[PDB]
């Protein structure tokens, strides 16, 4: 539907192409066609997440081990009678661990996905459909074929449209032709093919620039679209790869050593399985999933949309926050307070009865200003609003034109009837790059039917374009004293922190501009120069209640805050001072010049911390100059910036290696969100493009949510670091016993069954439990982490896990082993070099330190008792390891034992340790024998030692920040 | 790649982390050694704290056989060298010259008697006295004439030995009326020992068995027990029992289980060498 | 002494201890 004229296309659907569609036909046609929802996948991936989770991840290794143990028991049964299983129990427990881990991970993932589904349906799409000649915010899932739909720059197009009126409209497809370059739109067809003609806008194609009005042709799946990593994730993947490589190397080496020692083929393969399963942190995936679900729950607790749950880690690791001025830092609900015309500041008489008579309401200059304000606005009221006060009346359109229209309605009269009186013949919509919006209107009086070009926008651009100024109805050129008085008024208005526009117009001559002239939205044939100035219109811009506290908290977290905006430097500086970007006492170069009465060039740009750099000067700055600005200054406030300059600033801030987050609401902040590491878009005041491009949406529109997001991101990083530190400690006390068995020829202190039991009883439940841990008191006081230096896993963490805590745990296990052997009769002195006779199946005369002789099985019972004691001792020292791993910089006394799941895991691991030994009949199942009560306290001195050591180290960390201890023993 | 000679090998003054690790490991070894010595203070030297894992000791044999079998041919003197060499190497310590008088050993009863008590386990007295055991009691088994111990004309002559247990006094079975199987000349002060076939075809056809014990009674005399320790009783000569199969078949593996019955002797299915032992014996030609 | 002492009762006492710890661990999270 492209070639036919607007009349044909609007009569094919039996709709009014001028006014719209009444609610009569809309309901019935909605019944015929249904809601326009693009088809999702058939239902969903069903029952396959469960199987993928119990099959994928870091479990495949456990499955291989389980099946290998099962076939080892089978081959043991298929050979000479070997009733001692020792493998079927291992297979069952391994399979049970895998199944339980998979089920728990699936349950958590479903818990998170339920919240994610609740969020994606929480914020719906909308469109300004025209019904009964009025635009209302109707859900895009309702819009039917045949109704008139208006598309604004910076919004998502609801469905396929037949363009009937466009004004500079440009469409970003990026999904149907692959060309991300925005394409100009027009009502007139240009090409026969519908995939390239400039009169049809496609489904799910946001309109970046300009406004257009058209009639829908296709809605729903019968539409043109309907037929056709994160750093935390990469760090986790890299760590998993490295740890698996180390584990496979160690397992292979141990298997070869076992073959040289000649245990058996079955014992050697089972030892390989035990070592490889024990040396990998299989609890990492479940811990990450649990952290993600906790983050999703905490985000839902305060209505904050997260697209990818792992972006919260990026938000936690941020170091610079780039904020917009209005719509993000301010409530974006403004009202006119001060004007300026005829060289005088007039306070707004925002009263129905005009109490005060501050300014005349009948002067010719005021009449012209009111005409300009009411005619250039694109704002429109809502239906059935004639029974509502003007201030409380709902207005469609951007906040500036909305406030202007409200002020005109309260002061002048009826804006809608005034617009209908003066016919509008041309429109150039507002642009962030242009910073000025214009329209040409006719004059109702037939005395001089001269076309009126009405302009509004940034006051500096207005002054640059205009040449004369209306003084009490007259027309005089812009004098130097007039310019200086206008300037002084502008600085006075900016000192109040209020947004100020600039208004100007121009009467087009009749001899050169005839009545039947043809204007263009692309060829500028107007006289957009030497216009006549009228006056300014200040507007109260109130900052949000939570903004000052949020900024104070965020800056205290070591996060620099930059306020990049398109407004004037004076207004931006006043807003920054009000919201705390420029703290009181911090002082800029211009302030130094003003205070010392010295030219700015004579002022050294080193005594000033804050800077209010203009935007047009940024065009002349280079990358090195921008880096110098970002380095030399601590509280930077850019102003008068175009979206391309916003992208340039964001990239320059990125070039220092610093994670930068950008928050915005309008279309102008879309490139910054698309480039920044994490983008935040406001919910109610935000545009569709910005929220589509952003990685984070604030539904309730509070700025304090960013602080809690950074809080949760840092918590997610710290919990993962603690889990890694805890689960990596147990590696040494399992490879070390075999190493000392092979080096000193002492009896084996830790069997493969005990190794697997240690893994699944100490590195399984407490590892996930550490994810449930809350946040400490230093999470919002510590400097942001350095991504290039402070990785998730580093040399300091490896040292802490292996050479400091793993060594202590191995020593505790060895002490338990030695005390068991000495109590039964083998003193430590005559143990070195005894492995050759100890393991022999035919030497039943083995002597000990006392002279008594042991048979093979009698001493093997003692060795297995040593194995069980080693397992229990490792559990006991893992108590203290888990306790010290709860907190990173604070003391466990200050942090508190407020985590229920942690005590749960401690008690469960101790109960498993007790039951695995004292259960009758377990001597032949898992070769674990009861140990005497006096043997339960062998590792107690070592547990106290490790707890004391880490408490002392954390005390040193707190009392001496930045010392060598923080440099080399603070993971 | 690994940069060098511009700033240092991934660091500056490297002798900081290494020094810290040296002190840390030194103190860790020190506390480990201190804990070990503190534990060693508690454990008695004259007796162990725990002995339930040395549950009644298991019988063993001097011809320590690697594959629980004895196989050789009388025609080849080499074929049984691995056995007789190991026998004589252990039995050399029982030679009369090695066991001398004068407060190292002591002359001791030629008839089985009650277990001699040598005082308490305290060190109030010095090194305890030791009974002397002579190869003459082993009779024809001992190499008093031919240093072959059999294996030349007759079939092997194994020797049964009970494992030492600290302060353990075995008691012969009471209620000798039944004692399951009957015994010839039942008498106390002797721990009876019987060698017999395991399977039904092995219970018979094994031939006659001659026990070369002490005092014409197959068993261990109790006058030697209890053992008092390597420190308290160095050079302790435990009683030995020699068994010879004078006549039996050839070229057939005969399975013989040598049990020892007593009230303080236990039995385990898991440990086949506790209180008994199985032997597979066959002579080739 | 050879005769076992600390078992057939270490098993019962240890099972009681493990059951107590199991109950305490499984009851804390609920409360
Ligand atoms: N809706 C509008 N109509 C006419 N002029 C506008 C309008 N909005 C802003 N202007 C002017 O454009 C300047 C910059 O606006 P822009 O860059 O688009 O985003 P922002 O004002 O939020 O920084 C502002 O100083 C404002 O005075
Ligand atoms: F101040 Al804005 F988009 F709201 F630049």
């Amino acid at each position: 539907e492209h070639k036919m004229s607007v009349e044909e296309v609007c009569r094919k659907y039996n709709t009014d192409c001028v006014q719209g569609l009444t609610h009569s036909k809309a309901q019935e046609i909605l019944a015929r066609d249904g809601p326009n929802a693009l088809t999702p996948p058939p239902t969903t991936p069903e029952w396959v997440k469960f199987c993928r989770q119990l099959f994928g991840g870091f479990s495949i290794l456990l499955w291989i081990g389980a099946i290998l143990c099962f076939l080892a028991y089978g081959i043991q049964a298929g050979t000479e009678d070997d009733p001692s299983g020792d493998n079927l129990y291992l297979g069952i427990v391994l399979a049970a661990v895998v199944i339980i881990t998979g089920c728990f991970s699936y349950y958590q993932e479903a818990k998170s996905s339920k919240i994610m589904e609740s969020f994606k349906n929480m914020v719906p799409q909308q469109a300004l459909v025209i019904r009964e000649g009025e635009k209302m915010q109707v859900n895009a899932e309702e819009v039917v074929v045949g109704d008139l739909v208006e598309i604004k720059g910076g919004d998502r197009v609801p469905a396929d449209l037949r363009i009937i009126s466009a004004h500079g409209c440009k469409v970003d497809n990026s999904s149907l032709t692959g060309e991300s370059e925005p394409q100009t739109r027009s009502p007139d067809c240009t090409h026969d093919n519908p995939l390239e003609t400039r009169n049809i806008t496609f489904f799910s194609t946001n309109c970046v620039e300009g406004t257009a009005r058209g009639v829908v042709v296709a809605t729903g799946d019968r539409t043109v679209m309907g037929r056709i990593k994160t750093p935390i994730a990469i760090e986790i993947e890299h760590f998993i790869q490295l740890i698996t490589g180390v584990a496979v190397f160690l397992g292979v080496s141990f298997f070869i050593l076992s073959l040289i020692l000649g245990y058996t083929w079955l014992e050697a393969v089972i030892f390989l399985i035990g070592i490889i399963v024990a040396n990998v942190p299989e609890g990492l995936l479940a811990t990450v999933t649990v952290c993600l679900t906790l983050t999703a729950k905490r985000m839902a607790r305060k209505n904050c949309l997260v697209k990818n749950l792992e972006a919260v880690e990026t938000l936690g690791s941020t170091s610079t926050i780039c904020s917009d001025k209005t719509g993000t830092l301010t409530q974006n609900r403004m009202t006119v307070a001060h004007m300026w015309f005829d060289n005088q500041i007039h306070e707004a008489d925002t009263t129905e009865d005009q109490s005060g008579t501050s300014f005349d309401k009948s002067s010719h200059t005021w009449v012209a200003l009111s005409h300009i304000a009411g005619l250039c606005n694109r704002a429109v009221f809502k239906g059935g609003q004639d029974n509502i006060p003007v201030l409380k009346r709902d207005v469609a359109g951007d906040a500036s034109e909305s406030a202007l229209l409200k002020c005109i309605e309260l002061s002048s009269g009826s804006v809608k009837l005034m617009r209908e009186r003066n016919k509008k013949v041309a429109e150039i919509p507002f642009n962030s790059t242009n910073k000025y919006q214009l329209s040409i209107h006719e004059t109702e009086d037939p005395n001089d039917n001269r076309y009126l070009l009405v302009m509004k926008g940034a006051p500096e651009r207005i002054l640059d374009r205009c040449s004369t100024i209306l003084l009490q109805g007259k027309e005089q050129p812009l004098d130097e004293e007039m310019k200086e008085a206008f300037q002084n008024a502008y600085l006075e208005l900016g000192g109040l922190g209020e947004r100020v526009l600039g208004f100007c117009h121009y009467y087009l001559p009749e001899e050169q501009f005839p009545k039947g002239f043809a204007f263009d939205c692309d060829d500028v044939n107007f006289t957009t120069d030497n216009l006549c100035f009228v006056g300014l219109m200040s507007m109260i811009d109130p900052p949000r209640a939570a903004v000052p506290d949020a900024v104070g908290k965020c800056r205290s977290a070591g996060i620099k805050v930059i306020m990049v905006t398109g407004d004037h430097p004076i207004t931006a500086k006043a807003i920054a001072k009000g919201v705390g970007i420029i703290s009181e006492g911090n002082e800029t170069v211009e302030d130094i010049a003003a205070r010392l009465n010295i030219p700015v060039s004579q002022v050294n740009p080193r005594d000033a911390k804050a800077c209010v750099i203009h935007g047009t000067d940024l065009k002349d700055f280079t990358s090195e100059q921008i880096d110098e600005i970002l380095q030399n200054h601590t509280e930077i406030v850019f102003a008068r910036t175009s979206p391309q300059q916003k992208l340039i600033i964001v990239e320059g801030c990125q070039r220092q290696g610093a994670i930068v987050a950008v928050t915005g609401d309008g279309v102008n902040d879309s490139p910054a969100l698309k480039k920044a590491d994490i983008g935040v878009a406001m919910g109610i005041a935000g545009s569709d493009v910005s929220k589509q491009a952003a990685d984070m949406i604030l539904l309730d529109d509070n700025f304090a949510s960013i602080v809690t997001g950074v809080e949760e991101g840092r918590l997610i990083f710290d919990n993962l670091k603690k889990s890694i530190a805890y689960t990596l400690t147990s590696n040494i006390p399992e490879i070390t016993p075999f190493l000392l068995f092979i080096m000193a020829n002492i009896p084996l202190p830790l069997g493969t069954i005990t190794i697997l039991c240690i893994d699944l009883g100490t590195d399984m439940v407490p590892a996930i439990s550490l994810a449930y841990e809350a946040a400490e008191s230093d999470i919002m006081k510590r400097q942001p982490r350095n991504p290039r230096t402070d990785k998730l896993v580093n040399e300091r963490l490896i040292s802490m896990a292996y050479g400091q805590i793993g060594m202590i745990q191995a020593l505790g296990g060895f002490f338990s082993y030695f005390v068991i052997l000495a109590e039964n009769g083998f003193l430590p002195g005559n143990l070195v070099g005894i492995r050759l006779n100890w393991d022999d199946r035919t030497v039943n005369d083995l002597e000990d330190s006392y002279g008594q002789q042991w048979t093979y099985e009698q001493r093997k019972v003692v060795e297995f008792t040593c194995h069980t004691a080693f397992f229990v001792s490792i559990v006991v020292v893992q108590w203290a390891d888990l306790i010290i791993c709860k907190t990173r910089r604070n003391s466990v006394f200050q942090q508190g034992m407020k985590n229920k799941i942690l005590i749960f895991g401690l008690f469960e691991e101790t109960a498993l340790a007790a039951f695995l030994s004292y259960c009758p009949g377990m001597d032949v199942a898992l070769r674990m024998y009861p140990l005497k009560p006096s043997w339960w306290f062998c590792a107690f001195p070592y547990s106290f030692l490790i707890f004391v050591y880490d408490e002392i180290r954390k005390l040193i960390l707190r009392r001496n920040p930045g010392g060598w201890v923080e440099k080399e023993t603070y993971y | 790649s690994e940069k060098k000679e511009f700033l240092g090998r991934t660091g500056g003054s490297w002798f900081k982390i290494l020094l810290f690790y040296v002190i840390f490991y030194g103190c860790l070894a020190g506390i480990f050694i201190g804990t070990i010595q503190v534990m060693l203070l508690t454990i008695s030297e004259f007796k162990p704290t725990y002995q339930d894992r040395v549950a009644p000791p298991g019988l063993t044999q001097i011809p320590q056989i690697q594959k629980t079998e004895i196989s050789f041919r009388p025609n080849d003197p080499k074929s049984y060298e691995a056995y007789v060499l190991n026998i004589v190497r252990f039995l050399e310590k029982y030679k009369d010259s090695a066991q001398r008088d004068d407060m190292i050993f002591e002359d001791c009863g030629d008839v089985p008697s009650e277990p001699k008590e040598r005082g308490d386990f305290n060190h109030e007295r010095g090194e305890r006295k030791v009974c002397r055991f002579k190869l003459e009691w082993l009779g024809n088994c001992s190499g008093l004439n031919d240093e072959t111990y059999g294996y030349k004309e007759g079939k092997p002559c194994i020797i049964i030995k009970l494992n030492r247990v600290l302060g353990f006094k075995p008691k012969p079975p009471k209620n000798e009326s039944l004692e399951t199987y009957p015994v010839m000349k039942y008498n106390p002060n002797v721990l009876p020992v019987q060698c017999t076939g395991k399977r039904d075809e092995d219970k018979d056809k094994v031939g006659n068995v001659e026990y070369f014990g002490l005092g014409n009674s197959p068993g261990f005399p109790l006058q030697y027990y209890p053992y008092y320790g390597k420190l308290l009783q160095p050079k302790y000569l435990q009683p030995l029992l020699a068994v010879q199969f004078t006549n039996l078949t050839m070229d057939t593996e005969i399975r013989i289980e040598c049990k020892a019955y007593g009230e303080n002797i236990g039995y385990s299915e898991k440990d086949r060498f506790q209180g008994r032992f199985d032997v597979k014996i066959e002579v080739k030609s | 002494d050879p005769f076992h002492y600390d078992y057939q009762t270490l098993r019962i006492g240890g099972l009681v201890f493990a059951v107590v710890l199991f109950s305490v661990g499984i009851l804390l999270i609920l409360s």
